[PDB]
């Protein structure tokens, strides 16, 4: 997130951190207590195997005792074409099943084909990069954006932020975009780089997947 | 430009 | 542009801005007073019974009197391929015909495949991003800059400002390229991010598609 | 090279410069006399017959005595694959052969398919552009970097600098990767930009080509 | 990177 | 995002 603030700790506590040896990759979100949901490109071409799933994460350069770590036992994939970006979800499916508390909650899905008009403010949020030079977030940020249907395709969900440059980067890929209390979106991809003020930012439309998350989750 | 993220 | 000034105001008057709900997206040519020459990847993916082609612009951000604002009847294209970025030239038949005045007039095009000499002067301009953190123009800017047939093809118009990190972004698209009076490229696509210093930008070869656009405005 | 230092004078003298009339396009590797490794990408799409191959070089914006010019007479590729950036090889025999001296001398191969393990210290280095604005090197750049299996392929070779922002960027292509004195890769591709501080650099991994290379210099 | 502008 | 370099 470029030009957002720090998230209050625990603030949004669906919100999931994928990780490799190294560290942050891309976002999540908590949608079941054994599952999540995050963009497919983040997870194709990774060794899965290797992919942890922090749960109750805030600042990830610290220790906190608040998280929870899985492992992915199983991926469901929705037809991603990789090449126009279409259908940028996956669901991994946990080698557990977390503990519900109040650093790590349940996200609420729209309903199945909620489409979102012009005009909406909603809130952006993730641990990529914080600019054009100034690394990945430690601390979780939120940035308040608005739905935009110019610029953007209908099978996206597209943001911008007015009169500034801010927007989503690299690694908040897979993080939500919650609209009045529910999960629109999911960060997919960028135009002209980050945060470049002309060309919205792209997420998955989640409300046009609900019944196959659904069927996925019950 | 698009570029994943 | 980046790292271009100011133009003086209506001293490019053949110069049109291509604009959706929230603004300019790219910039145009009056080829004809019912007619605007842009690039082809600018209307690819728009709804182009949003857009606006504002004549007789300048510093977009204020109003003035001086604007005519028309819609886009019917686009003209000729073979785009969006994959090579071969043929990044439209053609956009106004729903009107503007009043030709002092800041409002007709380009000239050059002759059928009439090739631009290396070390040919040039004149670049736009209200696209003016560099990496800065937004879009408020104010048209124009850059001067230099044919270079490197690190180019001979199906593009390609220029560099040398000793300087200078040239040619997002929604500089569409816009002119005059050399000598006349003009021989639309701003189609860059390398490396704007201004990298390296590559030169790559502009659609008017010159030969002139006796296309001649046949579509006579 | 973003965030690297000024290396020692002929401090690397396998270190070639491919230039075109205006100037450094890519690096490359004197690996024989009479031939020199570099990144396929960077002359698909050259006119080869203008390529400019500089031994011999440290400050190009100076004029050095010590520099030794060749062309090229001929190119091996080994099926680059452009879309996905696969076997970004080539051989580039030149129209000559060298002196070997102090200033210039044949770089070591490493043995046909050493992998590299995760962990291991190397050099990058380049005369490519120094940073989001700041142009392209005079003086050779030199980068301590580690290679890093996560957010990488199996066939390439991937490097990271950890805790800054730091990397290869573009003119860096073609450039070696020279790992404990073997050299291990040739520059290919970034993601995310230069120096993202995510995403690794990629490298083609000159090990698993150095059969094909020996039977083409012996 | 050709990103169109 | 790749862009070769
Ligand atoms: C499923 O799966 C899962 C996961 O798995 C994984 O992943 C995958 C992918 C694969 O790979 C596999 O193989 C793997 O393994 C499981 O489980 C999980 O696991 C993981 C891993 O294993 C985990 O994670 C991690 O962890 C860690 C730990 O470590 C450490 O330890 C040591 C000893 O102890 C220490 O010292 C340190 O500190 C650390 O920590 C810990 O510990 C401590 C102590 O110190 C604790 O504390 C507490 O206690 C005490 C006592 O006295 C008290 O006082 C209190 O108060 C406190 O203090 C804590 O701390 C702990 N920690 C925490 C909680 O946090 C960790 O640490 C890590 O983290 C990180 O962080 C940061 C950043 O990076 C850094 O800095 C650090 O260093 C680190 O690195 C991680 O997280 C997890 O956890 C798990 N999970 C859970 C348990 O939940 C499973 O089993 C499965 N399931 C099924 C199968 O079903
Ligand atoms: C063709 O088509 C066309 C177009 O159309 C469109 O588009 C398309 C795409 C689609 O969408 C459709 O549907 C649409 O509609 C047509 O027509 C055109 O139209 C357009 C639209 O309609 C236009 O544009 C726009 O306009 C505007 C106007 O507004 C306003 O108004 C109010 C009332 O009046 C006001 O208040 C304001 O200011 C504004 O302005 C105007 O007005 C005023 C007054 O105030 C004026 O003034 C004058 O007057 C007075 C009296 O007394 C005097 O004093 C004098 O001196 C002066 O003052 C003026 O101002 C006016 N304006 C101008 C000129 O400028 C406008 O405004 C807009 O603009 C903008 O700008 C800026 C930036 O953005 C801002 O700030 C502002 O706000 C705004 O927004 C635009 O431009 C146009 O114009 C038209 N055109 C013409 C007329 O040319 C048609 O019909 C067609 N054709 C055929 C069909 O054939
Ligand atoms: C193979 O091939 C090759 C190559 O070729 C080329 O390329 C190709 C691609 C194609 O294009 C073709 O066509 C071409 O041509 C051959 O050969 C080579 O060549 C090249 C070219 O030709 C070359 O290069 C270049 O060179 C130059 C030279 O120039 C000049 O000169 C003048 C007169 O001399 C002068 O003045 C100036 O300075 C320069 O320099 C030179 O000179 C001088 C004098 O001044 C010298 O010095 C010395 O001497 C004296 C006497 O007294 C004494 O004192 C001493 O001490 C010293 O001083 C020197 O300087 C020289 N130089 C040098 C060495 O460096 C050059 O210069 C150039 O460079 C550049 O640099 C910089 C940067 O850019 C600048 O600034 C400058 O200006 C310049 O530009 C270049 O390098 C080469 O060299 C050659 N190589 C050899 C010889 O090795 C061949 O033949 C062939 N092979 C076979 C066929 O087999
Ligand atoms: C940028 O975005 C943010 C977020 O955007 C929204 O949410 C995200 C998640 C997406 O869904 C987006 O689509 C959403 O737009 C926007 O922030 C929103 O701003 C609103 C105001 O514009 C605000 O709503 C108003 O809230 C009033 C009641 O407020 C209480 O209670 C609610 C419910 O609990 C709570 O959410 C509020 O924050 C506030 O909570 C209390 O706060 C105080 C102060 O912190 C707490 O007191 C302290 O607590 C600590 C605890 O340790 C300690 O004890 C201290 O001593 C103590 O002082 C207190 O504990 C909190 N209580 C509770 C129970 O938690 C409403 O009355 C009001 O309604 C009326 O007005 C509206 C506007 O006209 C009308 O629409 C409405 O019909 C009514 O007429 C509003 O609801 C939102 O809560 C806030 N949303 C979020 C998630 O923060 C923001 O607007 C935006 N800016 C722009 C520029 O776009
Ligand atoms: C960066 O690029 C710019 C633009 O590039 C060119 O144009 C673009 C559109 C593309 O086509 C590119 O391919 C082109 O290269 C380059 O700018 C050019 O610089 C030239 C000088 O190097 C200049 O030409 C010389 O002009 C002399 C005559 O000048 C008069 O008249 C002409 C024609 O009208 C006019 O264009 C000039 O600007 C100038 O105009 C008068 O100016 C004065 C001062 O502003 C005005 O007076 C004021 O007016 C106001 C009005 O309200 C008020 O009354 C004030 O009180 C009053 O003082 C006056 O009104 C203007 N008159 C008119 C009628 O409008 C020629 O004599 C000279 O020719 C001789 O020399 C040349 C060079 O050796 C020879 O080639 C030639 O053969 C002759 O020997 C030149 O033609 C260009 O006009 C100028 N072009 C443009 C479009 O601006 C620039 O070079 C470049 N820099 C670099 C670093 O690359
Ligand atoms: C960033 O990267 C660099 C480079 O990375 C490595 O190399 C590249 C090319 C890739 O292959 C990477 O995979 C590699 O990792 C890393 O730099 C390395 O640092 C090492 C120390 O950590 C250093 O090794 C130690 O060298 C000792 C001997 O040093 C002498 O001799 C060697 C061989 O000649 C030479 O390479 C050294 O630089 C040094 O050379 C002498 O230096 C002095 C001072 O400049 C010279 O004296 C001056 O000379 C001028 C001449 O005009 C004038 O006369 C002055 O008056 C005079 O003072 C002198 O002339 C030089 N002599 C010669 C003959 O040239 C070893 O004893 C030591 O070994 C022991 O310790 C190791 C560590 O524990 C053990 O592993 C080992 O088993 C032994 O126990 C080391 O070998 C490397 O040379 C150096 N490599 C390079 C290429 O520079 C760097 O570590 C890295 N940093 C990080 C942050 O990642």
């Amino acid at each position: 997130i470029v030009g957002g603030r720090r998230a209050r700790p625990h603030a949004w506590p669906f919100m999931v951190s994928l990780q490799l040896r190294g560290g942050h990759f891309c976002g999540a979100t908590l949608i079941a207590p054994n599952f999540v949901m995050s963009a497919a490109h983040c997870v194709a071409n990774v060794n899965v195997r290797a992919v942890r799933v922090v749960l109750g994460a805030h600042n990830l350069s610290r220790r906190e005792p608040t998280r929870q770590v899985f492992a992915v036992q199983r991926i469901f994939e929705n037809g991603y074409d990789p090449v126009n970006l279409l259908n940028d979800i996956v669901i991994l499916q946990l080698n557990g099943s977390a503990t519900i508390n109040a650093n790590v909650q349940v996200a609420q899905l729209p309903a199945q084909g909620r489409r979102l008009g012009n005009g909406v403010q909603c809130l952006a949020m993730g641990w990529g990069l914080l600019g054009r030079n100034r690394g990945i977030a430690s601390v979780l940020q939120e940035l308040n954006v608005t739905v935009v249907t110019s610029l953007c395709r209908r099978s996206n969900v597209c943001t911008l932020v007015r009169g500034r440059q801010a927007g989503v980067c690299f690694g908040d890929s897979g993080s939500p975009l919650v609209c009045n209390g529910l999960i629109h979106g999911i960060a997919s991809f960028v135009r002209g780089g980050c945060a470049s003020g002309l060309y919205p930012d792209a997420f998955a439309p989640v409300a046009q997947f609900v019944n196959w998350i659904d069927s996925i989750i019950q | 430009x698009a570029a994943p993220v």
